RNA sequence: CAGAAGAAGCGCACCUAAUUUCGAAUCCAGCAUGAGAAGC
């Protein structure tokens, strides 16, 4: 940083030639009839003056400014109107951790929308609030093959219990979603049984895995949690 | 060059080979009564963005206020009436759907 | 012990990014939307580990090289303590030399994170089979992180340099052999003083 | 930033974000030139002044080596350099010298061509 | 160990190229101008899906000449983990040994990527019975993608070449059955050292 | 299955071929040049779309025939999956064997394209009421297109030697009922193995 | 403290009755009230009006809407994309819906064509358009109904929507 | 009546009123339709959940010698013989049903609980050590208290 | 201060640019080390 002094303190950085108040050198600032002389004087005339008087060295031809995160605008039809080129425009200032955003009304619909879809997929009906029959040995049985065969899967037990600790009914339709055979794909969300088999055997094991279910539903919780901790050991 | 270095005008010859000017926002806007909705940090506010030379302002009603005390061809036809001739002439089948597009493509380059 | 080694890291996203969400509940909360989120900040900011993908690199490229180093990685291993990658990122002993800072983004999910449609095609039939939604970073995505090494020896920067080579190589995290996380890295490396902060 | 690339007259000037491109042209070797115009990189944009070949004359040698997405100019300038392109590789061929572009690059740089008038503010 | 495959793929397309856009919203955003938007990066380079086509095919020919592969095109298919395909794209229980890129242009959306007008005309009246527009890739355009092998093969180049060569046949992307995506490989494969970045 | 139909089909113009051009960026480039361009390719050659008059033949005639068969032209039409052009062509979860490449010429646009005026004239006055100016295909210009089957049928090289007598007799591309687009095509059909390309 | 919200579809989890909301805590002189989107709506609508100027739905009722609803999408009229892009609509506001439900409906003059997807069976030429003005006359009704209702009788058909 | 839990600290001002984004749950009781947090909900959610959930033989000097072997190649650790300890002290039966959890080789993946040795061990070797690790405590499992403790005390002094 | 190579006229318009399915499934959630030292 050279740093020179005159009758004025020329610090001349890469980033200007800064003056705080006439040297032969290029000045970049003036940090400033009497004043139009000295910026007069100045070969290179200044970028910017950093001070009424203002108007008429506007009118000289010549720049003037009179005296934290980035502000980024995301809102741009503007209009001369009062002089200065304005827009009306309401929005929000969102302070993000190393900026600060302007966004406008679309915005906060959008994450309006997005929060309201998380809040109303939050509770679903009687949650902690004719069923077929089966003997305890029966259900042993159909879960024990359709554990070895992959279509009751421990994530499959897993998210029975976490829908049958949530009530029969969310059970109900977890088990119903589940063995939906969708009509435009013909597809149900078991996974797939492994080994080789038929599609008349893979739909009637799909159908024996939904009542199997199904009739574990009408027992008791610690009757159902005693039944899959020998297969998911977690729940 | 020596006429326009004499008017004291910077001039850099191309056998030759430096101020950051920065253009900025201001806020303007007192961010102090803040809240946090859908895990953002967000205001509504209301305000006149303003393009000043080398800076935008964001600026509260105060501005327009203070601005406010301040300061206080082509042929002529009705909105209506360009409406009503636009619909007249594309039940007519005059303008139509091509040429009301072409005619925006050539008013989005200008008039 | 004097000095410390800040490798100040930049991560420009070459192709589309995924690492998956670790946390259960907002894992569960978004795979009610997508099936495959990615991994997240509650700053709403994307977070990949970074400390294992330098060690997994070190590692096989100090094992091809022949060197004397260990793998950890193998299923409950034990790292020795001998290595070079046990100096620089630790043995059950002394903890490693180099803190690896996850490589956090600079922006936010609205602006880097998009929901992308993911199949399953039938060979014969040349059809959709499965469908599945994945949560992805965009490229072009810059992502920051800054290891800090302390005790920092000679070989430091240019073994996470090599590490960083493998990483922009192999790709960061997540579906690696479908074209996911290649990346590019910039390395602003310097040496600070320990007493810096003293005044 | 700007950069006078400028055988070939260029004025690349690099914001941060972009490469916007100023008149790209040759007013009279077609090596240099060719790595002259090698040299400036893929630009976003070709900002064409006017239509005479000391500003626009590399134009279409530009989509030839893919380096320019959009060549924006006035509605009378592209029209203009319609027939400049073609007059200029006319008497290029004529003369038996190597053509420095075909009238297939002539045509592909008007296809991403876009047409402003004055005093219309762009945002790109 | 010790070496990695690198298989650097160059496509030209020959026919036009459809590869549909995954994300949700920039799909959305283009739904509003064109009917069937392209895959696009965020820095504006068009992307292409590429380990699950060179899977893809392999899976077909192999099938067709009675080595044993398994099936991952039917709905929710388990991976042998046995086959040469399980072991070079990868199975459930070993990742894939070939770290397939995506294939990215060398050019920018606004240079190789059109709007196009497609119908559909009554077979009787001969008359347009809908239009829709879809964005394509241009015919000429260059792709770009390397395949890394990792733990080298004898036949894990070969059958990739075989692939590319099933994809220059059959096509990559959609509308493959209305003539899109006919492309064509050039192929430069290296033995690049493992530890090649250890300076 | 194990093999393939692969069914080359040489096109030889009998008279002037028009098939209009698709892309936005070519028209409205052409517009101040011809008010009906011709679909060519960016490698500079015409680009004739062959699935779509194939499917719209082979409908006709078996509509004509009594066999059971759908309309894929009728607006938004869902094709039935279960008729025999359904399994050729294409249905909505099945899609289609005959894998129909598009109709590339084998010459550029210089040597077969050529700019004509197009006229319509008052009946009363006999004078040239509009003009416009089209391009158009010469005639001899030979166009290639390969029809790939897979999971080869008995009927399916005669049904679409039948389709191509169809276009012979009433044409592909547009203008059909001016004169414009009548052809003759050339078959040479071979069944490959589908594990042709393992090596 | 005073709700300008409906306190209806409430759930009843466990031994609570509650409903699931997202809304505004306009504190104003005593109110402090509870207000939801639709006064935001007219709260912007306010400010981008005023600082600007500084410079007959028909009634159907609910099971009959089900049913309707229930009919057309089981013949490929109310799809799941159109129940989905309803949704989206529906959430920008009732006018955006009026105008989504009238461009899908719009027989185009030339063509004779409306934006619907076509019914799948065998119907006549008046029984397919009576259909499609049934299409429009449910959605039309839906449109009056309250974002939670209509978010309960979009779910039971597309449940991803 | 209804009263408002969610905090009202932080509210903006926007068109002249005070008001605040929100999302939250109103929640009917006796007379009380009270506007409560997410927070609160996550309250209810952990309670209810947690609520509806809560309701051989061997010889000893060659178990000696297999103890310290599998001590010093550590499948065998101060941790296992905490556990393993107080699995005796609460029973034979709970302490059979350890040894089977740590010795149970998974299907999916074929990885049994214990640590594994570290040496240049090839698979084989590997799996006998497992099968001699429970072999050698469940021979353990037979034996008196007294001597348990005084078989494990000079590998974990602690326990 | 940048390119240039028997007549005549015309070389323009219009429509359409939508619809539909799918958005799931599965494995894993362990192990190890340290339990002391010192002043008042
Ligand atoms: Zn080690
Ligand atoms: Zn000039
Ligand atoms: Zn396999
Ligand atoms: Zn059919």
């Amino acid at each position: 940083t050279k740093i020179t002094f005159y009758n004025s303190v020329f610090i001349e950085t890469h980033n200007g030639n800064y003056l705080f108040s006439m040297p032969d050198g290029n000045v970049d600032y003036l940090i400033l009839d009497e004043l139009i002389d000295y910026i007069e004087r100045l070969k290179y005339t200044p970028y910017k003056v950093f001070l009424i008087l203002a108007k008429r060295i506007i009118s000289k031809k010549i720049r003037v400014e009179l005296p934290k995160k980035v502000v980024l605008n995301i809102n741009d039809n503007m209009c001369n109107f009062a002089s200065y080129r304005l827009m009306p425009f309401s929005g929000f200032i969102v302070e993000k951790d190393d900026r600060i955003e302007i966004n406008d009304k679309n915005w906060f619909d959008m994450i309006w929308n997005e929060e309201y879809n998380k809040m109303r997929s939050q509770i679903v009906a009687e949650d902690f609030s004719a069923l077929p029959d089966m003997s305890h040995d029966k259900i042993i049985e159909n879960i024990e093959y359709l554990f070895n065969i992959k279509i009751l899967s421990k994530n499959r037990i897993k998210e029975f219990w976490e829908e049958f600790c949530k009530g029969q009914k969310a059970a109900i339709k977890y088990i119903t979603q589940v063995h939906r055979k969708n009509p435009n794909t013909g597809r149900r969300n078991w996974n797939p049984p492994e080994g080789d088999f038929t599609d008349n055997e893979i739909e009637k094991l799909y159908e024996t895995a939904y009542n199997t279910l199904l009739s574990l539903i009408k027992y008791d919780k610690n009757k159902v949690y005693n039944i899959l901790i020998n297969f998911n050991p977690k729940l | 060059a020596k006429r326009i270095i004499s008017k004291k005008i910077r001039v850099e010859l191309p056998e030759n080979y430096e101020i950051l000017i920065e253009k900025k926002v201001v806020l303007n806007i007192n961010t102090d009564n803040m809240c946090n909705f859908a895990s953002y940090r967000l205001m509504p506010f209301s305000g006149f963005i303003v393009e000043k030379d080398d800076r935008i302002e964001i600026n509260d009603k105060n501005w327009f206020d203070m601005i406010w005390n301040e300061e206080y061809a082509l042929p002529d036809m009705s909105h209506d009436k360009i409406i009503e001739n636009i619909e007249y002439l594309f039940n007519i089948k005059i303008l139509s759907k091509n040429r009301i597009k072409e005619f925006w493509e050539e008013f989005c380059k200008g008039q | 012990a004097k000095t410390m080694k800040k490798i100040y890291v930049t991560m420009k996203t070459l192709s589309p990014l995924y690492t998956g969400e670790v946390r259960r509940e907002d894992k569960e909360a978004a795979q009610k939307r997508v099936n495959f989120p990615v991994r997240k900040t509650a700053t709403n900011k994307v977070l990949i580990p970074f400390k294992g993908a330098l060690r997994s690199a070190l590692e096989i490229m100090l094992k091809a090289k022949g060197e004397n180093v260990c793998d950890t990685g193998e299923s409950r291993a034990r790292p020795c303590g001998r290595c070079v990658t046990c100096s620089l990122f630790g043995s059950m002993g002394r903890a490693g030399r180099a803190s690896v800072d996850f490589l956090i983004s600079n922006d936010t999910k609205e602006q880097i994170v998009r929901e992308s449609t993911h199949l399953r095609i039938e060979r014969q039939t040349k059809s959709a089979s499965d469908t599945f939604k994945g949560e992805e970073v965009i490229e072009g995505a810059t992502f920051t992180a800054t290891i800090t090494i302390s005790n920092p020896q000679e070989k430091d920067l240019s073994l996470i340099q090599s590490a960083l080579k493998f990483i922009e190589e192999n790709g960061i995290g997540g579906w690696l052999n479908k074209g996911y996380g290649r990346v590019s890295f910039e390395v602003k490396s310097e040496d600070v003083a320990t007493d810096r902060f003293l005044k | 930033m700007i950069k006078f690339i400028g055988t070939g007259s260029a004025f690349l000037l690099e914001t941060g974000n972009a490469k916007i491109l100023i008149d790209c042209g040759i007013e009279q070797n077609n090596e240099i030139i060719e790595k002259k115009i090698n040299e400036i990189g893929k630009a976003d944009i070709c900002i064409l002044t006017h239509a005479h070949l000391a500003a626009s004359g590399l134009v279409p040698l530009l989509v030839k080596k893919r380096k320019v997405n959009k060549i924006i100019s006035t509605p009378a300038t592209k029209e203009l350099c319609r027939l400049l392109f073609n007059d200029f590789q006319r008497i290029q061929e004529e003369n038996n010298d190597i053509p420095l572009y075909s009238y297939d690059d002539i045509e592909s740089s008007f296809e991403i061509w876009d047409e402003i008038d004055d005093r219309n503010t762009i945002e790109l």
